């Protein structure tokens, strides 16, 4: 969110 | 320097036969003969770096560059290790050098573009990886990675061809034996068959099995019974997310609901401790803590899952960040299984089960997967809603004139005592109305205002815009709220008197056939707006433009920014009805809005990601909100719309089924869990592989 963080499902790197 | 060559050429040799340590001591050999040797030094730089030796990858790398100032590729590629190092600056001066030398180089253009891409600069992003395409038009690695960037903010320009040519890139790569630049939790969004989106996860698992067999290690030795640890079953909870994740937001209590007469539980940890009290809770109520973030060799981490005595190793990472899906390719428990994190397959053959549900992935569907399916009896999907959100377990509203449950909301631990402070309360046939007085004006007031919070009778009443100033640990879902708080429609400017519908996801979760749907929903019900968030805000002027082109004026789209994580699902409470998106359904997002009370209307697909939503709501026991194809969803929407009476039955049906279904009762997940676990076990105990669990 702004002013902070919102973490979410992200794929990993390749 | 003759003798030179030929030495980088049998390292180079010996590099494409596999024999590694070989093609290093032979580009040692090259350098020892011919010191500036910038070629030898690259290879061997390239090499120390698929072995996870960066920082000794650094060192070739910028002799590489110095030797030869005009060797872009080297500066390139040492941008990779930088990125992988995570040195987010040193990476961009790498590529940014690169592009200097060589302004045609395009690969340099596409690894700049990532850069932006992951920093959040999408337009940036999109721009780097047009520029790459124009240099390169043949460049599957950059038109994928450009597609998901334009899927990213919604735009959809030549949509259709665009899915056309990713199909087209997939087939031809899986048929030239080459690893998909489709990412595979990406592949999910594209009209990929079954059969593609399983192959290019089984390519994925290829690569950590080929990363885990230099290690040279044998297979492990398995426990073959209980004895060893007391009649126990030793579980193993593998994630990157015990912190502040959707992960934790979902199954932080399960951990310490488990039996310990039957169960002994470990969480290996792959990340750091990140001092939130989710990682705090795991912590202190798993029998064991293993931070392997501390143990970055995959071969000493199996090792110590392995010494452990692990029966059932859980795979919640999947093809996700921070996963080490190299720690299950070396098989350290004899039953690995995939749960929640995830949703698709691993396509890996080290994987033997995955933990879903018949309505999440029917025996039809079976084909999808590489793993086993093991089913729970209702849904595989869990939330931590009833631990993290108890001050949304009861409501109140605020009659600010017929009577409305989703205009102004009360909310809070306390909110009975405040009420019995209060005269005049009405209970209405149960939903306490507060009607309209001195105290409502107060509350009104406030919101206007924008003041951060008051008191009444003694109590706190908190804005609810306002909770990172008030609380910061109850903002996040770290802490329960401990005042009460309001939320009202005309904190996020929604009209006073029109249908709601929402959609809280990622915009990345839309495509153009849902918006369509959306906006058919939209134009038969006249007094209603669609509620989204600025997921990212780049995003909206895209389904802004595009909701223009389908007929709808601008006030019939409202955003709102996203929220912290109590908020998000406490303002769930001012929308009528929920509208999942098909092609992706709210996964987390689906739990968050069904804890808030919100009817959610689905129309489940045939991969898992599509069908999260289907089933949750078949748990809730709210059959009549899952549709059969897109009429269906659209006359289901607009029937919630525009019944008024039925509107409120489903609503009525929502907000009691929260608590008297199994959907958010985690006691009974874990119980349930339990049960499936015995299953795996008692079935590779009497010696069988694994088999499907579907009853
Ligand atoms: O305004 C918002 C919207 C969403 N979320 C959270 O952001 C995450 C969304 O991540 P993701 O897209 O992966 O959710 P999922 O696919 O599981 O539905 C979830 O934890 C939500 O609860 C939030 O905190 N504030
Ligand atoms: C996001 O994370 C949650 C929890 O790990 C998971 O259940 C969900 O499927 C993820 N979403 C996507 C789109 O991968």
């Amino acid at each position: 969110y702004p002013g902070g963080s919102t973490p979410v499902s992200s794929a990993n790197m390749m | 320097p003759t003798h030179a060559d030929s030495l980088n050429n049998l390292a180079n040799i010996k590099r494409e036969q596999g024999n590694i340590e070989e093609a290093v001591r032979l580009y040692r050999k090259a350098l020892e003969v011919f010191p500036e040797f910038a070629a030898a030094h690259s290879n061997l730089a390239s090499v120390l770096q698929q072995q996870g030796k960066l920082q000794e990858a650094l060192m070739h790398y910028k002799e590489a560059i110095r030797i030869s100032p005009t060797f872009a590729d080297a500066y390139s590629n040492m941008g990779n290790t930088l990125k992988e190092m995570q040195d987010v600056q040193g990476a961009l001066q790498c590529y940014t050098r690169a592009i200097q030398i060589n302004p045609a180089f395009a690969d340099a253009h596409s690894n700049l573009a990532s850069i932006h891409k992951d920093s959040g600069n999408i337009p940036e992003a999109i721009a780097s990886y047009r520029t790459a395409l124009k240099l390169k038009p043949d460049f599957p690695d950059a038109y994928c990675n450009l597609a998901h960037c334009l899927q990213i903010v919604c735009d959809w320009t030549d949509y259709d061809e665009r899915m056309k040519k990713l199909v087209s890139i997939v087939a031809d790569q899986l048929e030239k034996n080459r690893l998909p630049s489709v990412h595979p939790h990406h592949s999910m969004l594209y009209p990929l068959s079954h059969g593609f989106r399983k192959a290019i996860a089984e390519r994925h698992g290829n690569l950590c099995l080929d990363k885990i067999n230099v290690l040279h290690k044998p297979p492990y030795e398995h426990p073959k019974d209980l004895k060893l640890s007391d009649g126990r079953l030793r579980v193993g909870y593998v994630s990157s997310n015990f912190g502040n994740h959707p992960t934790s937001h979902l199954m932080q209590s399960i951990p310490g609901m488990h039996n310990p007469d039957k169960f002994e539980v470990f969480c290996y940890a792959l990340s750091p401790d990140d001092g939130t009290n989710f990682r705090v809770k795991v912590m202190a109520e798993a029998n064991h803590f293993i931070d392997l973030s501390q143990i970055p060799c995959n071969g000493k981490a199996a090792d110590r899952i392995h010494q452990d005595g692990i029966h059932i190793l859980v795979n919640m990472n999947g093809y996700t960040k921070g996963a080490r899906n190299e720690l299950f390719a070396l098989r350290p428990a004899p039953i690995q299984a995939m749960w929640l994190g995830y949703p698709g397959t691993s396509g890996a053959l080290f994987m033997d089960y995955i933990i879903t549900d018949q309505e999440t992935s029917p025996a039809e569907v079976a084909e999808q997967y590489s793993e086993k399916l093991a089913y729970m009896p209702h849904t595989f999907f869990i939330g931590d809603h009833a631990n993290m959100f108890p001050h949304l377990k009861k409501k109140a509203v605020i009659d600010f004139k017929h009577i409305y449950d989703n205009r102004i909301v009360l909310n809070g631990i306390d909110l009975k005592a405040f009420l019995d402070s209060l005269p005049d309360v009405k209970i209405v046939k149960n939903m306490p109305v507060i009607p309209m007085n001195t105290i409502a004006e107060a509350v009104i007031e406030m919101i206007n205002r924008g003041q951060i919070q008051i008191t009444i009778n003694g109590f706190s009443i908190s804005n609810g815009l306002a909770t990172t100033q008030i609380n910061n640990k109850a903002a996040t879902g770290e802490e329960v709220p401990r005042t009460i708080i309001v939320t009202t429609r005309s904190q996020y400017g929604l009209p006073e008197d029109a249908i709601v519908y929402c959609n809280f996801n990622q915009l990345y979760k839309i495509d153009p056939s849902t918006l369509q749907m959306w906006a058919n929903i939209l134009k038969r019900v006249p007094n209603s707006v669609l509620w989204l968030l600025r997921f990212p805000a780049v995003g909206e002027p895209n389904i802004q433009q595009y909701a223009q082109n389908m007929g709808l004026p601008q006030n019939r789209i409202i955003f709102s920014p996203v929220a912290p994580k109590e908020e998000h699902v406490r303002r769930g409470q001012l929308a009528d009805v929920c509208l999942d998106t098909p092609l992706c359904n709210g996964h987390t997002t689906g739990m968050d809005v069904l804890w808030a009370g919100t009817p959610m209307v689905t129309m489940p697909g045939e991969t898992l990601a599509s069908r999260v939503a289907a089933s949750q709501l078949t748990c809730l026991g709210c059959l009549e909100l899952i549709a059969k194809n897109r009429q269906e969803y659209e006359d289901i929407a607009v029937k919630l719309g525009t019944d008024l009476e039925y509107l409120k039955k489903v609503r009525g049906k929502v907000w009691k089924q929260r608590i008297s279904s199994p959907l958010f009762n985690t006691k009974q997940y874990t119980m349930e869990l339990e049960r499936l676990y015995l299953q795996m076990w008692e079935h590779y105990a009497a010696g069988n592989k694994p088999d499907h669990m579907i009853k």
